[PDB]
């Protein structure tokens, strides 16, 4: 690893490289979103106060 | 069985290898040092980073 930057330099025969790319390119995907703790909702009152 | 001996211990001053001219170069980090110090200290690792 090239420090803690999300890199990552790896070193090994060519059958090993296209081999590990090709599965990385499977099971690698970016991670996923925390929704929100906290929404809002606006209504606009017709009849009551 | 004898000249043999003296011939290795002799032959040994007489044949070198080539030497090797160390070179120096002086790098300015850009990010990190410490990342960078590992680095090199696992990829060529026989370089004398300092």
């Amino acid at each position: 690893p090239v420090g803690q930057t999300g890199q990552l330099v790896l070193n090994g025969a060519q059958a090993q490289l296209d081999t590990a790319l090709a599965l990385l390119e499977q099971v690698d995907r970016p991670a996923p979103v925390a929704e929100s703790r906290t929404v809002q909702r606006v209504f606009q009152l017709v009849n009551a106060s | 069985r004898t000249s043999v001996n003296r011939a290795i211990i002799l032959l040994g001053q007489v044949d070198r290898a080539p030497e090797i001219p160390i070179v120096q170069r002086i790098y300015t980090v850009r990010g990190q040092a410490a990342d960078i110090t590992a680095l090199l200290a696992a990829q060529y690792p026989t370089l004398r980073v300092t």
